[PDB]
């Protein structure tokens, strides 16, 4: 047990539901585009959300 | 200061000189011959002891040694070995 | 570390002494493994003899005694 | 120690644009020696690896050198450091053109570093490994570092799940891609590694034969060349930082088997049932996934060995670890149900059930409290006396109740039930035997600091019941009663020796008129305990005043005992054991003696007491054999009338040899036998030891 608790915890690290994660996964991809990828796209000659909405779809 | 090494070196050298005097011996060959003689003697002695112990024979004699050497040495050399050994023992008894 | 230290020209010379004319790649570390196995087999009994003798050095008498116990008798080293 | 190493990394970070001629080199020179000496722990590496890419003032030639030499980690180097390296890894593009590009050669050198220390990587939580494995595969597509992550990718992916067709397509396409020059060599080992994971995989052998090479380079690509100097220092660094952790022999071995895996490529709550559990090492990995099939027949009916039956008794214990123990637990109910059957004899036979349940009930004192409290009844004794006796020897002395601290009142009623059971029965001696186990339990209460007074109060009620006419007697009684009582006196004697227990002294002090029973009873072993208790008691009670109930009864005991033993002046005294001496006189004239010279002096002495009468003769006969005198002592009892008559008859022969040397008369004789009795080791050495201190005449010869 002492050797196991040194490895602890594999399960708690993941825990710290799948449907809830799916919404977060969509939101994580949504926020990544608007913050980093869309500004690097520098298209539409100016765009923050209109270009972002196109790449979400 | 050193306890003497118990070898057959002088007798092996004497045998070689009796055969022919021109050549000599190297140290590695000398060690090889000494080891071979010791191994053969150990084999024959162990065989004689085991054979004597089998027939609850308390002693070791010429018959036991001859049987042991016949067991160990193959027959081709064994014939000459037993002939020469019998000659030696009979002549020693005569002396 | 030194298992690879045994260099492949030495194995080449061993193969040439054996009598082959063609060499593959697997035989190199196969020879290394078989040498390691033979060495460990001899060394275990050599160390056993040395430790029983209460001496803390290994001698030619001990190694030839271990070899003879294995059955591969070695000549020319005394004893 | 490591704080200065932090400053050295911070020194290269605090100052920028300075461009010194040699100050920058000296700081790097100081980093060369400090990195190997102190290990460059994981937080230091994360700041360092970020500093190399952030600042381009240092040339990429020395950036590779410090990665090759300074990067000798002693820390845990968790995924946070690897993630920072992953951030450094990559290539500039249109989206990342603003971000500064790290040198590809530095990336290859960085990719070379974690391969050497992959063995030090954390045991993953199998949640971010899928992200990391995909990240490493995506990073593997870069050619300048493809040759170094390829041995890595072989390592972290060990499962059929990690062998994913989308990963197969990427690896195969790179080999099929023309502009790599190293992917076909790199992909072949990865495909071979993926082959041994999933199995046959006829799809993976058709890809290898398409991308196969002359395989001399593959043989060189199978071999991974790790710097021996890098690993030799790493072994020393790891051992020094963490003693008894990351041993040097295993660190070299762990790298070797990781290297040998690459060489082998050329040649080649989740429910787990407790029924199938066999290995405790597997159970350690199975501990989060342990599940117990609820079967009552097995989990108590069948160690250092390895087997399913090795964890047999542990099965009944790990469930108490898996879930909290309760009165409704099936193992806790099986014992009671089996116990209920055994008393009623509904079971086949109770003899084999007892040892197993006793061992279980020996521990788990809170559970044993339930068992003892319900089966300690008068009715449960009627069914069978032996089965109640058997369970009294197992769980009584090992029980320490702390649930309510009010179980004392239940015992006095229940203990008297066995005694009353023994009265009308007419003896069985089962009462005294059952008391001895309780006395053992009482000492367990005494040993505990809590309820010290509660246990002592229970002990006192035992002595009153044990000192009754029917159970204890000098005419008709059993050795069981006396042997139970002698153990009680040792408990109080041992309690006097202990100074860490500040108890009530009236509990230690025994009753005034209860000592007349033990003193009057002529049991030689019993009298030995009284002398030990009296001597030990006088060690205490020294700060008490001259006038006090406790100290007056103690001095009364000393005076009465010596008068009854050696003083031989009971008639001149005012009382003896609460009895006036003139009562003793009246019996004496009614008694008849054929020749009564000194009638009063014979009865009351060490030799005249029946308890020590014959043992006195035994010692004398030993003396006569050793000295080998002329005349032996023919009489069977030693007293004044026999001694002088023995000397008067042989008065002619007394003058030349007399008797054993060193003795002139009976008065000298009575001590000489006691000197031997005190010299040898025997139960009645304690009798002579007590008499030495309070004989004032012989105390003079002792020092102080």
């Amino acid at each position: 047990l002492q050797h196991q608790m040194t490895i602890m915890d594999s399960k708690k690290q993941d825990h710290a539901t799948r449907k809830a994660r799916n919404k977060e996964l969509w939101d994580s991809l949504a926020d990544f585009l608007k913050g980093y990828l869309v500004p690097n796209l520098d298209d539409n000659d100016e765009s923050i959300d209109s270009l972002t909405n196109e790449v979400m779809l | 200061s050193k306890a003497r090494k118990e070898t057959y070196s002088s007798y092996i050298y004497k045998v070689l000189k009796q055969t022919h005097p021109d050549t000599g011996i190297s140290q590695k060959s000398m060690s090889i011959l000494n080891s071979f003689v010791n191994d053969i003697f150990e084999r024959i002695a162990t065989e004689a002891s085991k054979l004597a112990a089998y027939n609850k024979k308390s002693t070791i004699s010429a018959r036991e040694i001859q049987t042991a050497v016949r067991l160990i040495l193959p027959g081709e050399l064994a014939k000459h070995a037993v002939s020469e050994g019998t000659r030696a023992v009979t002549k020693y008894s005569s002396s | 570390d030194n298992i690879q230290g045994i260099t492949k020209p030495a194995i080449r010379r061993l193969a040439r002494r054996g009598g082959v004319k063609r060499i593959s790649g697997l035989i190199y570390e196969e020879v290394r493994a078989v040498l390691k196995s033979f060495l460990e087999s001899v060394i275990r009994d050599s160390v056993t003899y040395t430790e029983h003798a209460k001496r803390k050095t290994v001698t030619s008498l001990d190694v030839v005694y271990a070899l003879k116990r294995q059955g591969r008798t070695l000549y020319g080293f005394g004893g | 120690m490591s704080l200065i190493l932090d400053d050295i990394i911070l020194s290269l970070t605090n100052a920028n644009e300075r461009t010194p001629p040699q100050a920058l080199k000296t700081t790097l020179s100081l980093l060369y020696e400090k990195s190997k000496q102190y290990g460059l722990s994981s937080p230091q590496l994360q700041a360092l690896v970020r500093l190399l890419c952030e600042t381009s003032i240092i040339d990429t030639v020395t950036k590779v050198y410090i990665v090759e030499n300074c990067f000798l980690p002693d820390g845990y180097l968790t995924k946070e450091l690897l993630l920072e390296i992953i951030n450094h890894l990559g290539t500039p593009t249109v989206f990342s053109r603003y971000r500064i590009q790290t040198p590809p050669v530095l990336q290859s050198a960085l990719c070379k570093w974690l391969v050497h220390v992959y063995f030090l990587f954390p045991v993953h939580s199998e949640r971010e490994h899928n992200i990391s494995s995909s990240i490493w595969l995506h990073l593997w597509q870069f050619s300048f570092l493809q040759k170094w992550i390829t041995p890595l990718v072989i390592w972290q992916a060990t499962t059929p799940v990690d062998v994913k067709p989308w990963k197969l397509s990427i690896i195969k396409r790179c080999a099929m891609h023309p502009g790599y020059r190293d992917a076909p060599g790199s992909a072949t080992l990865i495909l071979q590694r993926f082959q041994c994971l999933v199995g046959a995989s006829s799809q993976i052998t058709e890809s290898i034969i398409t991308i196969n090479c002359n395989r001399k380079t593959l043989k060189s690509h199978r071999n991974l060349k790790l710097d021996a100097h890098f690993l030799s220092i790493l072994k020393r660094i790891l051992s020094r930082a963490h003693p008894a952790n990351f041993p040097a022999d295993t660190v070299q071995n762990t790298i070797d088997m990781y290297l040998s895996e690459i060489h082998q490529l050329g040649a080649d709550d989740s429910t787990v049932s407790l029924w199938d559990v066999t290995s405790l090492e597997q159970l350690a990995q199975n501990w989060p996934q342990l599940h117990i099939p609820n079967d009552v027949d097995y989990m108590m009916k069948p160690r250092k060995v390895m087997s399913r039956d090795s964890l047999k008794h542990l099965y009944s214990s790990i469930i108490l670890i898996k879930n909290s123990r309760d009165e409704s637990s099936s193992p806790y109910e099986w014992c009671i149900w089996q116990l209920k059957r055994c008393f009623a004899h509904q079971i086949e036979t109770p003899q084999e059930v007892i040892p197993i349940i006793i061992s279980v009930s020996s521990m788990d004192n809170k559970l044993s409290s339930r068992i003892i409290q319900t089966f300690c009844n008068l009715k449960y004794l009627k069914l069978d006396e032996l089965t109640l006796k058997k369970v009294c020897g197992g769980i009584l002395p090992l029980w320490k109740p702390e649930l309510i601290s009010g179980t004392r009142e239940f015992f006095v009623k229940f203990m008297a039930s066995i005694f009353m059971w023994s009265t009308r029965d007419g003896n069985n001696c089962t009462f005294s035997e059952t008391c001895f186990y309780v006395l053992q339990m009482i000492t367990n209460w005494v040993l505990d600091d809590k309820l010290i007074a509660l246990g002592l109060t229970l002990l006192h009620d035992m002595q009153s019941l044990l000192t009754l006419d029917k159970i204890f007697n000098n005419a008709t009684s059993n050795r069981f009663s006396t042997m139970a009582f002698i153990s009680s006196l040792d408990i109080l004697t041992q309690l006097s020796k202990q100074t860490k227990s500040d108890y009530a002294i009236q509990y230690l002090i025994v009753g005034p008129d209860i000592m007349n029973k033990v003193f009057s009873s002529d049991d030689p072993l019993l009298l030995s305990a009284a002398c030990r208790y009296l001597v030990a008691t006088k060690n205490k009670l020294m700060q008490y005043p001259s006038t006090n109930k406790f100290v007056r009864m103690q001095n009364q005991y000393i005076m009465d005992l010596t008068n009854y033993l050696y003083r031989n002046k009971v008639l001149s005294s005012k009382s003896l054991f609460g009895v006036s001496p003139d009562f003793f006189k009246q019996i004496l004239e009614n008694l008849y003696i054929p020749t009564a010279d000194f009638k009063n002096a014979k009865f009351f002495t060490i030799t005249g007491i029946p308890a020590l009468s014959y043992i006195c003769i035994i010692i004398l006969r030993r003396l006569e054999t050793a000295e080998n005198t002329k005349i032996k002592f023919t009489s069977g009892i030693i007293n004044e009338e026999t001694f002088n008559n023995f000397f008067r008859v042989h008065h002619d022969e007394i003058g030349q040899h007399g008797w054993i040397k060193g003795v002139n008369n009976i008065h000298d004789l009575r001590v000489k036998i006691l000197m031997h009795l005190s010299n040898t080791a025997n139960p009645y050495r304690d009798i002579a030891a007590f008499l030495f201190t309070y004989l004032k005449s012989l105390s003079k010869y002792s020092v102080q």
